[PDB]
């Protein structure tokens, strides 16, 4: 029971931009302040410990400072794959809520692929298709699918990946998932990508008579 | 070099208890104390408790009658017990050390446990190839579709590991139960198939390593 008072909760910056995120605490606690990163998929890692002392390894655009109430974290000059969950801990139970550092970057457009369902999958009664965007920015994506031409809703679930620690890109699956049985009812597939790159979709075929 | 590593169950029903175990390397739970610290889906640490050097425990208030952590020193072994788990309880469990006089800050983390409190039943996933129908391009993607296991989560590496420049693997999605997710890469045209290339998908709740070997139509 101390209260770390953590902004903002989110952050857009460029690579090269400076980022300062703040912890305030609910009591007076001299240089007692922690600060740690945590990357998708990953556990904590240690940056910043007694307020303002680099742990070892880590890297000097990474700095904090205060002393009583009011702590600071600064990232100097932003890379890609510093892409993270930060937070502040005072003593061992208080933290703060944490701010998500993503990236933006310079509008890109996708690269689309499409992919059959498996003779493996047809065998358990299934037929997945798959449509996949890769490399594109920002996250927001549309794709439309047709059957025989006819636009199909039912039966799509879509995925984003996690920003990109290199590239700072987002990539997505689209995917179709019918019975076998309802597959083999029908010959063409499409899908089709709109993503903010143009007003002009990008389309992927195949027919199931050649595949 | 120090290793923190958790090993628990994977699924708890509710009502149920949850048993988790730390194994130390690197240093002496004898000399330093080893902390519990979980995280619930999308949010943020939350600390459990203590048990130091001496073996005085400290505990989290918000789990009250609830939490044990004991330890066996002669096997570097830190244990939790959790009783009476409910939805809310589903979490990555970690545990947590810290080598060196850096106040409250723990600079040594496991890579943690993740655990799911559910009535329902562990299941392995099916793993399908994702291939190109039927190419030009100097590129070629490549992809394995990892599809109705439950709990989370699944792991997918291609050439165990090796191969690891242009893989792109969605967030799982939940449906009717289930969860699925696929994992994509991006090779040079030239090098597939003339290179054999594999995805590897762990499950670890179901002790489940899948290989499976895409191959051209």
């Amino acid at each position: 029971s101390i209260v770390m008072t953590q902004t903002p909760k989110f952050l857009l910056v460029s690579a090269g931009d400076r980022v300062t995120i703040t912890c305030k605490a609910s009591q007076s606690v001299s240089n007692d302040v922690t600060w740690y990163q945590q990357k998708a998929g990953q556990s904590p890692k240690l940056l910043i410990y007694s307020a303002s002392n680099r742990y070892s390894g880590v890297p000097d655009r990474f700095t904090g400072s205060g002393y009583g109430t009011a702590f600071t974290f600064t990232i100097s000059t932003v890379q890609a794959e510093d892409l993270a969950v930060y937070f502040c801990q005072q003593d061992y139970s208080s933290f703060g809520g944490g701010t998500k550092l993503e990236i933006k970057r310079a509008d890109a457009a996708p690269t689309v692929s499409i992919f059959p369902p498996s003779s493996e999958q047809l065998t358990s009664g299934g037929a997945s298709v798959v449509c996949f965007l890769n490399n594109f920015y920002p996250k927001d994506i549309n794709v439309k699918w047709k059957i025989d031409g006819s636009e199909r809703q039912n039966g799509v679930l879509n995925s984003w990946t996690d920003q990109d620690s290199k590239d700072s890109t987002y990539s997505m699956s689209s995917t179709l998932t019918l019975t076998k049985d309802e597959y083999e009812r029908h010959n063409s597939y499409t899908c089709e990508a709109t993503h903010k790159t143009s007003t002009s979709p990008i389309v992927k075929s195949f027919n199931r008579n050649e595949c | 070099q120090v290793q923190l590593k958790e090993s628990g169950p994977g699924l708890v029903a509710p009502s149920q208890s949850l048993s988790i175990t730390c194994t130390v390397s690197g240093f002496s739970v004898t000399n330093y104390g080893v902390h519990w610290v979980r995280q619930p889906p999308g949010k943020g640490l939350e600390w459990l408790g203590v048990i130091w050097a001496g073996g005085i425990t400290n505990y989290n208030s918000a789990f009250m009658s609830r939490l044990s952590i004991s330890k066996d020193n002669s096997k570097s072994q830190v244990f939790l017990k959790m009783n009476s788990l409910q939805i809310d309880d589903t979490a990555m469990y970690y545990c947590a050390s810290r080598g060196g006089h850096y106040g409250y800050a723990l600079d040594y983390w496991g890579q943690g446990t993740s655990v799911t409190v559910s009535s329902a039943s562990t299941k392995g996933p099916s793993v399908y190839p994702l291939v190109p129908g039927c190419t030009s391009g100097s590129s070629v993607t490549l992809g394995c579709l990892v599809k109705g296991y439950f709990p989370e989560p699944v792991t997918v590496k291609w050439n165990y590991g090796a191969l690891s420049s242009g893989v792109r693997t969605v967030s799982s999605v939940l449906q009717s139960g289930f969860y699925s997710l696929s994992s994509l890469v991006t090779v040079p045209s030239s090098t597939w198939p003339s290179q054999t290339v594999i995805c590897n998908v762990a499950h670890p709740a179901s002790k489940t390593e899948l290989i499976k070997r895409i191959e051209p139509r």
